[PDB]
Parts: structure tokens; sequence; C-alpha cells
């Protein structure tokens, strides 16, 4: 599951953890390589920053 | 149907035979809305004053203004809603699942 | 002060596996609409449009039809999906034409001269 | 570039046009992907140069046109000007002079006329006007143009029809004032009878000519006249705005309610069509749900925007709605094979496009490598590559009640057939395995009757008559009026006469295909047309499993496989101990038997395939199709219910009439016939191949996104709605000339018609039908089959009958119309204001009456008038 | 489709009106429908064809 909401007037964007939870760009992340594969334009776009 | 009506005047006018042929039965004359409305008032003609009844939600002292009379007759000065929208296009992001 | 930040830059890697341009040239010819039918029904002035046919020869007429644009849609010179001399006995089958009017009379004649003739029949000049 | 959808934009500062349509503030479809630099768009078709985009093919009715200018359809005109000697003539400045202006005309007689959108600015107009001149010159005009087509004098009108053309001025009245509102700038003011309301401005160079116009109290009261004493009775407060809306954009404040000229009768009209707009919207998020469930789980899509009160996207119908276009367009086919060959055509080149089926014929040649073998190598032909028939028998299971596939003669033997030949065998093969794929109701008992004309002459079954011989073709076994009682029950045959026979009818009713159904789409929020079936249901005539590519090529669990290795064992077991087939020389039995043993071992994935991706592929495009699919229930060998007829009823139902059976009737199967090829679907079931390195996560993902990204769904949701729109402006407007039994109201009787015919009736049904095609821009199909006959109709309904009589009945309730009962209101405001219209109630007095009275003939005084109650009066009669 | 028959009120001669329409029952007791064309061209093919 990867739903990502935008940020909204200065806040942060979020992204959605597999227990339903919204987290911020930070901490520590595991990804497979497939969820990485099967969007790696969507997500150069907003992680590489 | 040719029908021949004779024209307001403001000031008195000179009497004159006139012979007519075809009348209607009920009242046709409504979609009159005034005679001579620059004049004072209609001496000689189908006197007929400004339709006050059409008007109704300003010559009424106690009338809510969102009314309507509709059935009978239409009002020709009413309360408007006048809108600004937007119609955007249909947006997708389309992701891939593993 | 954009230094051009570094989540994007194009090269074009991966090519699609099924090929956006081969898909979309099927799905532009699946969102066509249906062809219109409109024979049997009646024109401004009131005549049914369409060719005087019996209705079953015409319902034959268009299985040839469809059988030739199956044959040439198919990019060949004999059809394989034939419409018509199939195994059933489909004598029955009727379609619209411009036979028959929407009263259920015949549309040898026209009816907007039917009709005036039906009128003209009764005209009254005046005495000399 | 945007940081909201990962969309690339060139030229850094112009991506304000594209951050709008994410209701971001300062054309039709904007699909991104992912995983690769494609964004997709859309756009009409009327327009030119197509760079980077595709059209949108279906007509999109225009719904949304805004409207600036004051909003009403009567006018007030002078007759006979005039002017008087005023005592007031200009206003005092300290050196201006300003002008007086009054909002009526000064004339001498001024009267009411009507002429729709005198004063209005439209994007698009509806091309549709009622434009009356005043009354002094002619005005027949608005009443010849419907039904005159023949005239002895064309300066005149039919007073037999005065209903139909007062009906259509009406329609036209009403279906031309479909717009909305639209919102403008203001001015404030300061003239001396209006203290700082903010008055409307209307857009133009020349825009503050309109205050006269507008506003009555603007003027004071100058001098003494009617104007100016009445101007003298009217409040003053009640001008400019009322109201506003707390929200707004920058400094526009979003709606307003502002006093101003206008009419009742359209401000209740557009208050009522805003209504009628406002319940069709839909956020974003359902959006998003919506095709996350229609791509069966392969894709998820998402859609971002911002928190917007005043969105509007029309785009939410019901399934009521929905289904009588369904009808409407099940009505348009007819029986012709033209309507129905591009639709089965295309959806058989799309699942060739989507379908990760290789279909090379060599892998026969290979497994055969070259007498009884290489005759099949002769019959089957694998030089060629033509597969047309097979993707038409997968398209056709989405089309099971308006066409029907069966197997061409071609395919059977010649004239029967026997097994003493080799040939007839393996065109017994080839027949077996490619009767199960077709939507005919009797397979089986062609399958049967095959084998049954073959075994003529070495063992015999009973059968009901002396007619019916068993040495009857199985082409003409087509309708279950002829299904034998041999085959309806297994113990008439019997083991010592007929052993294989009964070995064939036993496989047949044991190991045949039963039908099953699979979910599409989404009911919630796009509905469905599933007419005769549950709304989230895909009836399909093959057992589904869901989808591994590891499952083995040699399971018997598929019912498929199973299928074609009971198929080769019971001709192994017809051919193993040399009768049945006297006269063969050579001993070809064990040649026989190893090449049927490698046709049953012979790997191949399409019976892998057609049970598990198959029905997956069906089930993404079918919610995505012009013509969404009908389909009637799929029994295996129940014979007590199997579909013989389908028709579409016109009429009510507590009444009886004529009985008026649709065309799609008279057909001898259910639907149009096609014939197939089992040849190809033979080849095609007995090869094909996946390539060897397919993910479907990947292969399915790719192929879903360019199908979408032309998706055209919310195009014919938005049509749906206005062919269902229209079925009540037909029903309730015939009603009012002809004779039904259908009640609604009979809102003007006085205007006399004659009772018409259905030649009448449809002459007028097809300016009801034009007149909304040329105001919503139309170009294809609408209402136009009820038009073929019989246009006296009430209400839609479809059925179809089992074998035993059972009859299904599906009515869709409609719910109530905005164009239906707003004209069926104006009718009751005619009721009461005829006059404007052009139009005198009651009748004439032909007389000579010569005095110097005054009196204006269209008021007669009691004294000279007279009816039948006036005694001494005769009347005459015919 | 075109109706089946009708009844108009013309005008028409008593006579002949009987007399055609004894003509047109003398060729309704002629009629076969192709249901029985069917089963005797059946039984005349001994089951043949
Ligand atoms: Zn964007």
């Amino acid at each position: 599951d990867c739903r990502i909401s935008f940020g909204m007037n200065g806040a942060a964007p979020m992204i959605r953890d597999e227990t339903g939870m919204m987290v911020p760009f930070e901490g520590n992340w595991i990804f497979p390589l497939a969820l990485w594969q099967m969007n790696t334009r969507y997500f150069n776009q907003q992680f590489d920053a | 149907v040719p029908f021949m009506v004779p024209i307001s005047s403001d000031h008195d006018i000179s009497s004159a035979p006139a012979v007519q042929y075809i009348i209607s039965t009920e009242y046709n004359d409504r979609s009159l809305f005034c005679t001579n409305s620059s004049s004072p008032q209609t001496i000689a003609g189908p006197d007929k004053h400004i339709p006050v009844e059409r008007y109704n939600i300003l010559t009424n002292p106690d009338a809510p203004p969102t009314q309507i009379q509709l059935p009978e007759v239409v009002d020709l000065y009413n309360v408007v809603t006048r809108y600004a929208y937007e119609t955007p296009p249909i947006t997708a992001v389309v992701m891939g699942v593993p | 002060p954009a230094t051009a930040e570094p989540g994007t830059s194009n090269c074009e890697h991966y090519k699609a596996r099924p090929g956006i341009a081969s898909v979309q040239k099927a799905t532009e010819s699946a969102e066509l609409p249906m062809k219109n039918n409109d024979e049997g029904t009646p024109d401004k002035r009131g005549n049914t449009k369409g060719a005087l046919v019996n209705e079953h020869v015409e319902a034959r007429d268009e299985a040839d039809d469809a059988t030739k644009k199956q044959a040439k849609d198919t990019e060949k010179a004999k059809a394989q999906v034939t419409y018509s001399d199939t195994g059933i006995n489909n004598a029955n089958e009727l379609s619209r034409s411009g036979n028959v009017d929407n009263e259920g009379g015949s549309n040898q004649k026209p009816m907007s001269t039917r009709i005036a003739e039906a009128t003209s029949a009764i005209v009254s000049k005046h005495p000399a | 570039q945007c940081h909201v959808c990962s969309a690339v934009l060139f030229s850094p500062l112009d991506l304000d046009a594209h951050v709008a349509s994410h209701g971001l503030h300062g054309h039709i479809t904007e699909f991104i992907s992912s995983w690769q630099n494609h964004p997709i768009v859309q756009v009409s078709a009327d327009v030119e140069n197509r760079k980077t985009a595709q059209l949108l093919h279906a007509d999109t009715p225009r719904l949304v046109t805004w409207d600036a200018g004051l909003c009403t359809s009567f006018k007030i005109v002078p007759i006979v000007p005039a002017q008087v000697p005023q005592d007031v003539l200009a206003y005092t400045f300290f050196t201006s002079s300003y002008a007086i202006q009054s909002p009526f005309p000064e004339a001498a007689v001024s009267r009411i006329v009507v002429h729709t959108r005198w004063a209005s600015n439209v994007d698009f107009d509806r091309d549709s006007s009622v434009i009356m001149a005043p009354p002094t010159e002619n005005n027949i005009h608005l009443f010849k143009q419907l039904l005159n087509t023949e005239t002895l004098s064309v300066r005149g009108a039919n007073p037999l029809m005065f209903r139909a053309n007062v009906l259509h001025m009406l329609l036209e009245f009403v279906l031309d004032n479909l717009y909305l509102n639209r919102h403008t700038g203001f001015s404030q003011d300061h003239t001396p009878f209006t203290e700082g309301a903010n008055l409307r401005s209307l857009p133009g160079p020349d825009a503050e000519k309109w205050y006269s116009i507008m506003y009555p109290t603007r003027m004071g009261t100058p001098n003494v006249s009617k104007i100016c004493n009445f101007v003298a009775s009217c409040v003053r407060n009640r001008v400019g705005r009322f109201d506003r809306a707390q929200m707004m954009n920058g400094a526009m404040s979003e709606w307003v309610d502002v006093f101003e000229t206008s009419d009742a009768l359209t401000v209740s009209i557009r208050g009522r069509w805003m209504a009628r707009l406002a319940r069709m919207n839909i956020n974003p998020t359902e959006i998003e749900w919506a095709l996350t469930e229609c791509a069966q789980g392969y894709v998820t899509v998402t859609s971002p925007y911002a928190p917007s009160v005043n969105r509007l996207m029309p785009y939410r119908i019901s399934n009521a709605e929905r289904q009588i276009s369904q009808i409407i367009r099940v009505m348009n086919i007819g029986n012709n094979a033209t309507v129905i060959q591009p639709v089965l055509q295309d959806i058989s080149v799309l699942l060739q496009r989507i379908s990760p089926l290789q279909i090379d014929p060599t892998i026969i040649s290979n497994t055969m490598s070259t007498s009884p073998a290489s005759s099949i190598l002769g019959k089957l032909r694998p030089s060629n590559s033509d597969f047309s028939s097979f993707r038409v028998a997968l398209a056709g299971w989405l089309y099971n009640g308006v066409v029907t596939t069966v197997i061409d003669d071609s395919s059977y033997p010649k004239d029967g057939g026997s097994v003493t030949s080799l040939e007839n065998l393996w065109d017994f093969f080839i027949l077996a395995l490619a009767l199960p794929l077709t939507t005919d109701p009797c397979a089986p008992v062609k399958a049967f009757m095959t084998l049954a004309n073959m075994m003529v002459g070495f063992e015999t079954i009973p059968m009901d008559n002396q007619i019916y011989t068993q040495s009857r073709r199985a082409s003409a076994f087509s309708t279950p009026h002829t299904w034998p009682r041999c085959f309806m029950n297994i113990q008439l045959i019997s083991p010592i006469d007929a052993p294989i026979l009964r070995q064939w009818a036993e496989i047949i009713h044991r190991y045949w295909p039963n039908p099953s159904q699979i979910r599409y789409g989404t009911p919630n929020v796009f509905g469905s047309a599933n007419l005769f079936t549950p709304p989230e249901v895909l009836l399909l005539p093959i057992d589904h499993q869901p989808a591994n590519v590891t499952t083995p090529t040699l399971d018997f669990t598929n019912e498929l496989t199973n299928w074609r290795a009971r198929v080769c064992e019971l001709m192994k077991n017809l051919v193993d101990n040399q009768r049945y087939q006297p006269g063969w020389t050579q001993s070809l039995v064990s040649s026989m038997r190893g090449t049927l043993g490698k046709l049953k071992l012979i790997k191949s994935m399409t019976p892998m395939y057609l049970q598990q991706l198959a029905p997956v592929e069906l089930a993404v495009i079918a919610p995505m199709l012009p013509f969404p699919p009908f389909q009637v229930p799929y029994v295996r060998l129940d014979r007590d219910r199997v579909p013989t007829m389908v028709g579409v009823t016109r009429q009510s139902r507590d009444t009886i009439t004529q009985p008026a059976l649709s065309l799609s009737t008279t057909n001898t199967t259910v639907g149009v016939p096609l014939a197939l090829d089992a040849r190809a679907i033979t080849v095609a079931l007995l090869s094909g191949k996946y390539p060897p390195d397919l993910v479907t996560n990947v292969w399915y993902a790719d192929a879903i996104y360019p199908m979408y990204a032309d998706t055209e769904v919310f195009s014919n949701l938005q049509r749906d709605v206005i062919t269902c729109e229209a079925v009540q402006t037909l029903v309730t407007l015939v009603a009012q000339i002809s004779e039904t039994q259908y009640p609604v109201d009979r809102y003007l009787d006085w205007i006399p018609s004659l009772r018409a015919s259905a030649a009448t009736a449809a002459t007028f049904a097809e300016w009801v039908n034009t007149s909304m095609k040329t105001a919503f821009d139309l170009s294809d199909m609408l209402l136009e089959p009820l038009l073929s006959g019989d246009p006296r109709m009430t209400q839609l309904a479809i059925q179809y009958q089992q074998y035993n009589g059972r009859t299904f009945n599906v009515i869709p309730e409609m719910p109530g119309s905005v164009i239906a009962d707003c004209v069926q209101l104006t009718a009751e405001v005619f009721n009461h204001e005829y006059n404007l219209f052009g139009i005198a109630r009651g009748d004439i007095i032909i007389g000579r009456v010569q005095s110097t009275h005054l009196w204006s003939p269209l008021a007669p005084p009691p004294d000279l008038v007279f009816d039948r109650d006036t005694p001494g009066v005769h009347i005459f009669g015919r």
C-alpha cells in the first residue's frame, strides 16, 4: 500500500504506513524492491530531495 | 383574426363614427402593459395603469423577498441567485502494485 | 534560487511491454459509438425514410454487407466469422425499412402526397 | 515541476494552468503514470491539431453552459409612439446635466411581447428560440411550422393542430432556458434615489446603459406621469444586491443574491435545473475508489485535490436512469448485422492486444514430427495465422441477448459422415473440442447428434416418432423443442445396442463445463446496466479459478483439459477394436491411438488461460465499453429454463392493446446468429503459450493504464441521463394530443386538436426529438428507435421467456425528470397567461356594430354578447 | 411491419364482396405452414435428406 498525501500550506507530505498510519519523510523505512520498481518515477521526485 | 381597437389619448378628442365587426367574447386584454405612460392620465381611450400586481416584492409592504405567485401571474421583478463555479478535468495519478 | 532539485532527470529507460502505441490504437476504435439505424422513422415532412424493399430481403442484405465488412476488416478475401449462410434457418427475420409507415400501411406512395391528395380532393372555387 | 501529481512542466512560469486542475488557484482528462514519463490527456472531437492528444468520440451533451445578462423572456415594446411637453428635463449638478432615463417605453400604447433571451451573454446557445413579433405584425409563423407541410393556404394555420403547435412552442421555451446564472462584477452607486446599493454591472464596454432597464427605482420622480406616480409608490431599499456568500476567492464573493428585473417563470425553471445539475456531483475520492475497484486490484489510482466547495462535476446517475438507456440501445439494433459487427470486431482486436496469450500453431507440428498423423496436419492447416474466430468467441460472451454464436456448417462432416472414414473422425475431433466455447444454448445436443449421425447403421438408438430419424443432421437441432428423449434420459440407450453412444452421452452429462459468475465494475458510483442480472455479476459459460502462473499444464481439475482428455479417450475406445471401421486393409489402430495420445498429452496454456486470466481481462474491459454488456443466463443442460425469445414492450401493464411484438423476437435463436470456425477455435485451444518472462503485476499494470487513459465512461454516464430524460418528455407530450390510458393530468384542453393517429404522433415526436438534439448538441442516436411504429407509448419494459413459458418482466421505474415537469408547469402558467403568447381564449362574434363609443374589442361589454343561455338564439350543428 | 388485415367502410358492391369472400375462404382451406412442409419433405425423404 502506498497512498501519498501532499502537504498543503507548509505542512509536510505524508505516506501511508502498513498499519494505517500517516508518517512524514523522516526516520527509518523498510521497502521491498518491487515497491520502488512499480513506482520509480513517482518516488524519485518525492524522496530524492 | 383581425381586430380593430382605438388609440388612447391624454386630452379630449373629437368623436367620430367608427363601425367595427369582429369582437371577442371574454377579456383578452391582458397583454396590454400600460397606456400613454408619459401623460398624467388618460381622458379618452382604454385606460390601464402600470400593473402593480406583477411588481409584487416592491409595492407590497408586508411581503417576504423570495416569494412567488407563480401559476396566476408572473412577476417581472424577482430575487435571482448567481453562481460562479469551475469544472476541473479528470485528474488521476495511476500507481502500480507489486 | 532553484538549481534544478535532484528529484527528476529523464532518459526514457522503460518501454511499455504490451506497448502504448499498440493498446491505444485498439482503444481508439473500442471508444467508437454504435452506428445509427435510421430507416423506418419519419423525417420533418412526414415521410418514412429508407429504401423500398421487402423487410426480410433487406435483413438478408445487411447480413451480406456485414459479412463483406468483416472480410475487409480481417484484411482478407473471404470472411471467417460469417454473418450469412449460417446453419440456422432464419427465415422470419425482419428489419426496419421504408416500405411500411408508422401506421401499418404501405409506402408505395409518400405520406406527404397521400395527405395532399386527400385534401386536394375537396376544393371550392368562386362562381363565374 | 508540480509537487502534487509529479508532472514535469516545461518552462516553469506556466504551471498555474496545470495546478488550477488540482483546485489550486492562481480539456477533459489528465492522467499521469507513476513508473514512466508518459502522461496522457484527452480532448474533444471538434478540435484541430491533436498533437499529443486523442479524441472523445462519444457525443457528450453540453450540460453546464453559463449565462450573463438579465434572466427574463418577457420584454415590453412600444406600439404607437408619442411625446409630451414635460416639465423637468435634466438633473442638477454644479455644471453638469444628466439625462432622464426610464425603464419603460414612454409611448402611447405599450404591451408585453415574448422574446427568449433578449438580453443575455451566452457561451453556447441552445439553438431554440420563442421569438415573437409585436402583435400588430403577423404572428402566424409560430403556429404553422409543425404539421403543415401541406396546406391549402400558406398564410394560414390549421385549426386541428393548435395543441400540437403550442406544446412544441412550450417545449422550445423551457428547453432553451437551461442555463446557469453567472456571477459578474458590481459597482457602487451614489445616485440620490439609490444610496450605496452595490448594483450589478453587465460585461461589455457599454455596461452602464442597462441600469434603467434593470432597476425601475433608479430614476426618481421628476414630474407627474404614470411611471412617476408608480416610482413614488415603490419601496427604496429593495434594489441591487441582497446576500453574499461567506467564502470567497480573494475579493469575489462566491454566490450572490441580487434584486433585479427577471421573470418568475424563468427563475423558477433555472432554480431547479440548478438543483438538477447539483444533484449529480461527485468528489475525486469516489473516483479514486471507482477506478481502483474497476481495475480488479492490479492498479491503484489516486487523485489529490484541494478543499473547495464550489466545485461541480455532474457524473452521477442511478441504475434506473441507466437501464432505460440500455433498453433504447438494444432497440437500436433491430436485426441488422451492420450495427453489431464493429463492436464485436474491435473487442476481438482489443483482447488480442491486451492478452498475454501468443497463439502459434507450431506446437502441433513439433509434437507430431511427421497415415492418420498427417491427416490432422492436413485438416488443421498450421500454416494459417487467422484467429479471429477465437477472439470473437470470447467477445460474444458479453452479449448473450442480442447476438449468439454457433459453428458454421463447413466445420461439420460432409453428408453427416460415417466412422468408417478417417477424415470424418478428425472432423468430429475438431468439432467436439470447439463446441463448448460458444453461446449456443444447445451445444451438447449438437455434440451428441454429430456422433449419433456418424454411427448410423452400426447401432441404433430410439427416437420419439417415425419422422425424426437418427440420421438427421446435427445442424438442425437448434432450438430446445428438438432435444430428443434419448438424450434427455440416458437410461433409454442400452449398452448392448449402443455402448459408445451411451459412453458419449455419459461424458456429456458429467464433464461438460458449467456456468459461473464474476464481479466487475462498481455499482456504488457508476451504477450498472445489468438487465435480467444482479448488479455486480458477469455471467460466464466457463468455470474460473484465481490466477497463478505456476499451475501445471496437465491438471485434470481444469475442466477444459478434462474435456479434451475425455474426448480423446472416447475416440481411443472408438478406434480400439477395429469394428466400426471395416475395409481398412492395414492395421491403423496403433498409429491412430498414438496420434490421439499426443493430442491428449499436448502442452498448451490456453485452458490454463481461459479459466484464470480471460475473465479478469473481461471484467477489466467491460465497464469501459460504449455499449455495456447485455446478458441472458447460461444454463448447462437444464432444459426447463432455456431462453428462446427476448422482446421489448412499449405499452403499459394495466392496458390491453394490439400485440406489438418487437423485431428482436423474430429470431429462430435468441439473438442474431453468427457462425464461427471450429478449425481455428480448435487450433487456438490446442496451441498457444505465454511469454517466458511475464509477471502479471507488470503486464496488466502496463496494459490497463493506456486503456483507462482513453476512457469515455464519464461521457457515457453524462449521456444516459439525457437519454433517460427524453423519454418522459416523449410520453407526457404525446399523451396530450393522442389518447392513452397513461394519466398525466390534462394541463390544457381548451385548445382544440384532433385524436391523432400513429403517423401524426410520429411526425410530432420527430420534432420533439430534433429540438432536444439541436439544443443539447448531439449528432448520434437519441430517442429515435421509439419513432418506428406506434409512438403512442407509455412505459419501457423488456422480457424474456424460458422454454416452459415462464417470462421475466423487468420494469425499471423512472425518477421524475426536470424538463417534463417544467414543461408541464409552464403549461399551467400558460393556462392563466395565454394572452402573452399571442393566443386568445373563448370565441368571436361577427356583426355590425356602429357607434361613436370607444371600448376596445379585446374587452366586450355584456350588453351585446350572447350564448346558449341567451333566449332566442338558434344553434346550428353539422 | 405491415399489418395483417384491415376492415374499411369504403364503397363496394355486396355481391362481389361475397364472391371474393368465398374465394378467400376457398383459398384459406388450402394452407400449409413451413412446419408441415418440413415434416412432409422429411417423411418423404425416408429420413435421408
Ligand atoms: Zn499538477
